[PDB]
RNA sequence: GCUAAACCUAGCCCCAAACCCACUCCACCUUACUACCAGACAACCUUAGCCAAACCAUUUACCCAAAUAAAGUAUAGGCGAUA
RNA sequence: GCUACCUAAGAACAGCUAAAAGAGCACACCCGUCUAUGUAGCAAAAUAGUGGGAAGAUUUAUAGGUAGAGGCGACAAACCUA
RNA sequence: CCUCCGCAUAAGCCUGCGUCAGAUUAAAACACUGAACUGACAAUUAACAGCCCAAUAUCUACAAUCAACCAACAAGUCAUUAUUACCCUCACUGUCAACCCAACACAGGCAUGCUCAUAAGGAAAGGUUAAAAAAAGUAAAAGGAACUCGGCAAAUCUUACCCC
């Protein structure tokens, strides 16, 4: 059917998922937050 | 006070005491119809029913029967030229009601 | 999506995001077991107000005033308007001991009293 | 009582209130501590009824009478603040020899950078403290690239501006 | 992935016990098992296979009273409360195993073997050569791993010095020592093949989800192989 | 979406709200004794009331709690009101009823309620919708009361009126200059429910007597702490009328009366409204049911409260005896307790 | 063996500290100093006390350093407490023998018609409908709201008979009340400590239903036995305890004797709710301490054969059915055996009514059976009305 | 004659030189920007491939000592591309 | 956060025939047989009618889990953010 | 005239048709002045809902389905006790709207409770004319599948057989 809507929010889904302490759990996570400070970006993390 | 630190309670110790207390409030006019002994005030986000109680009680000697708080959240929908949202400060309002009549 | 820039107040999550967030208030006692709210006497912040009936100090000054050259207090000030009489009467005198500088006004540990310096007790 | 959040009745709508001179910190250092205490508290009601002032000019479309009078309250009260925190610096340092009265420890954090941690007065020991033997307090190297990028960053920054400098000089040395 | 056994409690109870289910996942959150997942909510009734195992301050053989035979949805056979001086347990209900039955569990090893009901669990050298046995163990005082199923048993063949030989329901041999506990007769819930299940329903329901629909082309395993029993399992150490 | 009205409410002068969102106009004292009657058969065999045994039966429920009992716990200052006062409470007015029996026989057929809901449902007023889709359009001021006294007792005979069903009073009904949501109340939907403390089937239809306890967010003693010394009775009073509103209320509703059929005779209800000591006694008529803004233009009826100032029980019970006992209340709760249908 | 601990649940063991720890003379430089983990270094740290006491985090002592720590095990009955063989497991724990019926006294007491409620049937029927059908909002009362309010209805339509009696101003029903009463059984420290519904207390206690011969005849009864459960199955036993034979209430009490005691099955789940008999056993072992809390209160702490036997009386109760038992007392010696033994007289298995339709039931839009109670029996009630009569006539 | 058109200077680039930064108060690893509580887990590891060899299969410059020269020499290599 | 499958703890299923029921008619609800319209459309898959199911191998809210040399799949080379 | 709607809660969103002024301009698919707006001012007040609990041992066989007879299987959604510790109290947060996911003021998608046609909530026609072609219906003489690949569609209610 329709295909637009694949968002369906949820503030405990986008904290769990893209979160700060989510980013920090990981060195992976860690060096996407430093990619985001190198880069200058407004918001480092959801 | 705020934008300091408070000292830790631990049980049996002693009362916590400012001295030179960094709380400032207005006394505005209500916008709507209010009863006739209800008093109404704009106080920092950080103040509460007892902190704005004593204060009232104490620097200007005010009795006080009850103290009820909300939070207005101030608009964040002005853009700016560069079509930045301009944030209108959230605040606190306080709705007092007078004591002895 | 949802909005990134926007600051993350009390007001945004589920219910259960909203009340465990809060504003910067500062909690005056805990939580039991029936969710009965204890507040403690001592938590609460007790305002020490003056008495201001006989207080000739208006909140402004007279331009009449003359003006002075500013000077910072410093600790050697404080010392020499402070300590330094006192000591150098009782050495003229010949009792002073430089073991004992505590009844000059120093103390050796800040644990003791009650407004502690260095970790700040007090409040403000 | 509540007629304190307002100034006396005879100067309500009158565009004037002619007064000024706001505490100097050498006058306020001439004072004693109980009479900065009652000179703080006299401060703070005039603040009060001057910030009420002006938000009811506010809601009435009309301008504030005097507003330098709040900016003087404020700039008093801040020389009375920074008089009593000079006093309690130089005794702090007098007796403890310490400056900083919220104790911290330089720190180096996940990220790589060093911070100037500030300390949280608990009430158990840290090391079974459970949240906060959860934040790190060190490198785990993946970060030191990102570092030196961040270094290099700087520096290009840095050149550029003292080349901008160099350019302008020229200029103005071009014209004069 | 944040996986905890269910299978997390270091005493002893009666009271069924919440059990939550896998669908056939290991710890990493990855299928290991096809073919499982959402069945009816099941409690775990904790059986005690340790048959012979006195209380406190108690040591010699003791008695047991039947007090109820329930269903278990975990197993095959159903199972039997029983207490005895001051405490109540599980145990695997035996066939003609009936509320207000008395049970004995011994020790002690005779000279000349026993007679024993279907219901009372002896050590494998007091017993009667060719007797009907399940819920038998390996090392002495291992607890029952070998025949719990609905209406299966085994049969003691042979004593020897020191060992005893019994036959599996798969009819593999194994020896263990004299002193390993076993108890008399078969498991009770027989007539457990006759179940039909009537529907795929039903088999959801008991918790196994359906066969993949791809098709495999068989290989050299699928004809039928004749093969000799295997060899004898023995449990006995010998320096 | 309706205001939820708490009879026990922590609200300042709620009294006067709830005479507003009621009808009610308040009068002190008790309402005035029936003296139309003339008793001819004044001499007769008139079984007196035993003073000496109800004052003890009340000093021996009163000691079965406060100085004594084999307590647990502490028990702790909280908590108190239920775990001393409430069976205090009930088993004071369970040996009062089976003591009064043989003097009242319309209280051996009563129904004793413990802690059973009594609920009201009803409009009173209008207001026009000021934000949204329904801006500018009507909608009527609902009101739900859910109440719950310690006690009730339920007759299946209704009780005699105090005054005439059109007595008129010269003081007045007061009136808010303000909206119901700033007393503080709140709005909320739910159910809404008519309940007179037993569903329509019971033959106790009509009320006789409430017993209410103060819960402990409403001590004398916070009050007090609170700089609010002048609100001690307006608990007492709000309470009465919001509580008495709404049994009368429900009772009239299970006769088939509403606004559109007000009534035909009055209902009556009393109550008690005790904290752990203090006492004050309430008689409440409920004269109209239309109070919706179409039912009450040509209105002159009024619903009427009649209320006392809270005395004091007893006084410093201390060491296994009670040192002051004012017999003056425990005669005010038999005589409330002795009411009786009229009969011919 | 098996043993119930998963170890992939059970704690994890520290890692093995660092080798420098094993060399002697060489102190190894951890991190701390820095206050903070670092993930080259290790420090090990003394166990942390507090010099100040605080209740929200407080640490009760090991249980062997408890001043009321017993060597030898007591065995409590509580509320909470299901005896396995219930009704003989009560009978050997108390020492008593069990009689089927009720006694005379109270049947001849409610045989007179004229001590009869002026309409029973009707009033009791009423209480029925009120109890389990219009007491609240909801369309079908639970147990937990509908037993308790049966109970206290019946014991109000029982009390309102004062003015045809006027001796029942001497009674009381007071809740929250507790009985503790210890008692040696073959060497076996038995307590029961009882906490119900609520009981009768009388400012008279009752008078004795047996005789003397019947106490002394009891002599030859011998208690039955179970023996591969021994009779302190599903007892607390519990090695901290004290020895207090005290009631709930001391001198100067107006109400000292006990009369009856209600006990109510507040339960809506079925496994939750007791079986009858092991709701007999309740009653039974309730009873049994509180005549022996008075006999201890009255006649001293001595092991005696009672001249003056202790009645206490009760009535348990699931909301529908009804069992009634009186008891008597007369030994305070109960390690023996051989003497004689106490009474209880119960009545099992009594229906108030047989079911409850709360709504109509209606099989193809026509009602089969209406709204009411199906099944009533009067001599439940009959009964009921006897015990409340026991007292006072 | 409308729409439009036109404009210098913000800044930037490449070099040279020089080794460069960071706590006013408060908050911020939990759902970051959250005053206040009992399991203390913890990082250290040979790139691969595109592409070239006119396919591809061994192989195919790229690594951190100022230059220059030796020298594209000695050597390596499906002795071939190339190194 | 779609979707495939699973885990935890929830919710919904009128009325009639009730044979007892992975039974029948039939709402809500789930799906999508056939036709017509639409085809830069209301819609990057919809609308109207007509249909299959609708107490079950049902539908469904919330949180969590499995990931690309993989996951998941009542194998359609299905699905894993159009 | 329509109503298959609506009112709440949850989730989501975050001031987004409240007042005043500018309306000369600007978005209104045109306009008045207000849903496609600019600036200023003002408001959501806790009882509802979130935010909980001192340990150490110990206890917890008997579903639900009006729970009563009867009847099962897939075997189930709810409980303590013992001892020690503990006498201070009503803080903080959500509370607005014509609203969310679909690039839109999108015929789509969207959990639960409540009345199931309403006391909620709404407007298919900018004006005119009465061409063709096209879409959706209604009615139709006589005939009644002769249509067509096929009874597709529509209208009526429908018998028997076959393959898988
Ligand atoms: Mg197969
Ligand atoms: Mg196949
Ligand atoms: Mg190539
Ligand atoms: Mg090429
Ligand atoms: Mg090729
Ligand atoms: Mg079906
Ligand atoms: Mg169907
Ligand atoms: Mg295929
Ligand atoms: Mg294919
Ligand atoms: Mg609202
Ligand atoms: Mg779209
Ligand atoms: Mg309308
Ligand atoms: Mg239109
Ligand atoms: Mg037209
Ligand atoms: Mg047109
Ligand atoms: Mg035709
Ligand atoms: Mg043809
Ligand atoms: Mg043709
Ligand atoms: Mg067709």
């Amino acid at each position: 059917k329709a295909r637009g809507n694949e968002y369906q929010p949820s503030n405990i889904k986008r904290k769990n998922k893209h979160g700060w302490v989510r980013r920090l759990s990981t060195p992976a996570g860690v060096q996407v937050i430093l990619r985001r400070m190198l880069k200058g970006r407004k918001s480092l993390s959801h | 006070a705020r934008n300091v630190v408070y000292p830790l309670y631990r049980l049996g110790g002693p009362q916590l005491r400012v001295f030179r207390t960094n709380f400032f409030i207005q006394l505005v006019r209500p916008g709507v119809a209010q009863p006739e002994d209800t008093v109404q005030f704009r106080i920092p986000m950080e103040m509460t029913r007892v902190d704005l109680r004593n204060y009232l009680e104490g620097i200007y000697n005010v009795p006080v029967a009850a103290v009820r708080t909300r939070v207005q959240h101030g608009s964040n929908k002005r853009r700016d030229h560069r079509n930045v949202r301009i944030k209108k400060p959230d605040y606190k309002v306080a709705y007092v009601q007078l004591a002895h009549g | 999506g949802a909005d990134r820039m926007s600051k993350w107040t009390s007001k945004r999550g589920p219910r259960s995001f909203r009340g465990r967030k809060g504003r910067g208030a500062k909690g005056i006692g805990f939580l039991t077991s029936g969710w009965r709210f204890v507040q403690i006497k001592e938590m609460v912040p007790e305002f020490v107000v003056p008495d201001l009936t006989g207080f000739k100090l208006k909140p402004y000054v007279s331009y009449l005033a003359p003006e002075s050259e500013e000077t910072p207090l410093t600790a050697a000030q404080l010392f020499s308007e402070a300590v330094a009489p006192a000591i150098e009467k009782d050495f003229k005198d010949g009792t002073f001991d430089p073991d004992n500088l505590e009844k000059y006004g120093f103390e050796p540990t800040q644990e003791g009293k009650l407004f502690q310096l260095y970790p700040r007790n007090f409040l403000r | 009582g509540l007629e304190e959040f307002f100034d006396d009745p005879k100067n309500w709508g009158q565009e004037k209130v002619k007064s000024g001179a706001a505490w100097t910190c050498q006058q306020l250092r001439n004072k004693s501590n109980e009479d900065l205490h009652k000179l703080w508290y006299v401060l703070l009601k005039e603040r009060n009824m001057l910030l009420t002032l002006e938000q009811e000019a506010k809601r009435q479309r009309l301008p504030m009478p005097s507003p330098e009078r709040l900016d003087k309250v404020v700039d008093s009260m801040d020389a009375l603040d920074k008089v009593v925190q000079e006093r309690e610096d130089a005794l702090r340092l007098l007796q403890t020899g310490q400056e900083r009265a919220r104790p911290g420890a330089w720190r180096r954090d996940i990220f790589g950078r060093i911070i100037w941690h500030k300390f949280k007065q608990w009430v158990i020991p840290w090391h079974l403290n459970k949240r906060y033997n959860r934040k790190r307090f060190f490198a785990l190297p993946y970060v030191d690239h990102f570092l030196r990028l961040e270094r290099e960053k700087r520096a290009r920054i840095k050149a550029r501006k003292e080349n901008l400098e160099r350019k302008k000089a020229k200029i103005l040395l071009k014209k004069f | 992935a944040n996986f905890v056994s269910w299978k997390s409690r270091t005493k002893y109870t009666i009271t069924p016990v919440k059990m939550r289910k896998s669908g056939g996942r290991d710890h990493t959150g990855r299928i290991r098992v096809h073919g499982i997942g959402g069945g009816h909510k099941q409690r775990y009734r904790m059986i005690d296979f340790l048959r012979f195992r006195p209380e406190e301050t108690k040591s010699g053989p003791f008695e047991e009273k039947v007090i109820q035979v329930r269903y278990d949805p975990c197993r095959s056979a159903d199972i039997a409360l029983v207490a005895g001086g001051s405490r109540k347990r599980w145990i695997i209900a035996t066939e003609n195993m009936q509320a207000g039955d008395t049970i004995l569990n011994s020790n002690h090893i005779g000279r000349m073997a026993v007679a024993a009901r279907e219901g009372d669990a002896h050590p494998l050298g007091a017993l009667p050569v060719g007797t009907l046995i399940n819920n038998v163990e390996s090392e002495p005082g291992r607890g029952a791993q070998y025949i719990r199923a609905a209406g299966t048993c085994g049969v003691l063949l042979r004593k020897v010095n020191g060992t005893a030989i019994i036959q599996l329901p798969s009819k593999r041999q194994m020896q263990v020592l004299e002193t390993c506990v076993a108890t008399v007769g078969r498991v009770s819930n027989v007539d457990h093949n006759k179940r039909v299940i009537g529907k795929a329903g039903r088999n959801r329901w008991l918790g196994k989800r359906p066969n993949s629909g791809r098709w495999h082309r068989k290989g050299g395993w699928a004809g039928r192989k004749i093969r000799p029993l295997p060899p004898m399992k023995s449990y006995v150490k010998l320096p | 979406m309706k205001y939820m009205v708490y009879p026990q409410t922590f609200a300042l002068n709620a009294d006067r709200w709830y005479q507003y969102f009621t009808k009610t106009v308040f009068l002190s004292g008790l309402p005035p004794p029936p003296a139309e009657p003339e008793p001819e058969p004044e001499p007769e065999p008139e079984p007196a009331l035993d003073l000496a045994a109800l004052r003890a039966v009340a000093c021996d429920c009163l000691l079965q709690e406060h100085f004594y009992l084999r307590r647990r716990r502490r028990v702790h200052r909280y908590e108190e009101s239920e775990v001393i006062s409430l069976p205090f409470l009930d088993q004071l007015v369970s040996t009062l009823v089976g003591l009064l029996s043989p003097h009242n026989p319309a209280l051996a057929a009563a129904a004793l309620d413990y802690r059973c809901p009594v609920h009201f449902y009803w409009v009173r007023g209008e207001e026009i919708i000021p934000r949204g889709h329904r801006r500018g359009r009507i909608d009527d001021l609902r009101y739900q009361i859910d109440d719950k006294p310690n006690n009730q007792i339920r007759i299946s005979k209704q009780l005699a009126e105090f005054v005439p069903l059109d007595y008129s009073v010269p003081i007045e009904i007061p009136t808010i200059k303000c909206k119901p949501d700033k007393l503080p109340l709140f709005k909320r939907q739910y159910e809404n429910h008519i309940f007179v403390g037993s569903k329509t089937a019971d033959p106790c239809c009509y009320g006789h007597t409430q017993f209410h306890l103060l819960p402990d967010k409403l001590r004398r003693e916070r009050l007090l702490r609170q700089n609010c010394a002048d609100q001690i009775e307006v608990v007492f009073r709000a309470n009465a009328i919001a509580s008495l509103f709404a049994w009368t209320g429900a009772q009239a509703m299970y006769q088939g009366f509403w606004s559109e059929a007000d009534v035909t005779r009055p209902f009556v209800s009393q109550a008690v409204i005790t904290d752990g000591k203090y006492f004050s006694f309430f008689c409440y008529q409920l004269n109209t049911l239309a109070l919706t803004t179409q039912a009450d233009q040509n209105n002159p009826r009024k619903n009427i409260c009649w209320g006392t100032q809270s005395k004091p029980l007893y006084e410093t019970i201390e060491d296994n005896d009670v040192k002051g006992f004012n017999d003056d209340v425990l005669l005010q709760i038999v005589h409330f307790l002795l009411n009786r249908p009229k009969e011919e | 063996a098996y043993e119930w601990g998963v170890r992939s649940t059970r704690k994890s063991e520290p890692p093995p500290l660092d080798r420098v720890y094993e060399i002697p003379g060489l102190e190894p430089i951890t991190f701390a100093g820095k206050m903070h983990f670092v993930p080259w270094l290790r420090p090990i740290f003394p166990p942390w006390d507090r010099g100040y006491k605080d209740p929200r985090f407080y640490r009760s002592p090991p249980l062997h350093e408890h001043p009321l720590y017993k060597d030898q095990a007591c065995y409590i009955f509580h509320h909470r407490c299901r005896l396995l063989e219930g009704v003989k497991q009560a009978l050997w724990l108390t020492k008593t023998k069990l009689i089927e019926g009720l006694p005379e006294k109270v049947l001849s007491l409610v045989d007179d018609p004229r001590n009869h409620i002026e309409n029973q049937d009707e009033c009791v029927l009423n209480v029925i409908s009120h109890a389990r059908l219009w007491q609240t909002t909801e369309e079908i009362p639970k147990r937990e709201t509908y037993c308790p309010v049966i109970v206290d209805n019946l014991i109000q339509l029982c009390k309102s008979q004062i003015l045809k009696h006027p001796s029942l101003a001497r009674r009381i029903c007071v809740q929250n009340s507790t009985f503790s009463a210890t008692w040696n059984r073959e060497s076996l420290l038995l307590q029961v400590r009882g906490s119900g519904g609520a009981r009768l207390s009388t400012k008279d206690p009752l008078p004795t239903i047996a005789s003397r011969e019947e106490i002394e005849a009891t002599k030859n009864h011998v208690l039955e036995t179970f023996y591969p459960i021994s009779p302190i199955i599903d007892l607390h036993e519990c090695n901290i305890y004290d020895v207090k034979n005290d009631t709930g209430f001391q001198e100067g009490y107006p109400y000292p004797y006990p009369h009856t005691l209600y006990l109510l099955d507040k339960a809506n789940l079925r496994p939750h709710r007791l079986q009858p008999d092991q709701l007999r056993a309740k009653m039974i072992l309730f009873a049994f301490g509180s005549a022996l809390a008075q006999a201890r209160l009255l006649y001293g702490n001595d092991a005696k054969v009672l001249e003056q036997p202790v009645v206490v009386q009760s009535v348990g109760t699931d909301g529908r059915v009804f069992h009634f038992l009186v008891f008597q007392l007369n030994t305070t010696d109960l390690d023996c055996n051989e003497g004689v033994k106490n009474l209880a007289w119960v009545d099992s298995d009594q229906l108030l009514y047989q079911h409850f339709w709360c709504l109509p039931v209606i099989k193809k839009r026509v009602v089969v059976e209406p709204v009411g109670p199906v099944g009533f029996k009067p001599e439940t009630f009959r009964k009921f009305l006897a015990l409340y009569l026991h007292g006072a006539a």
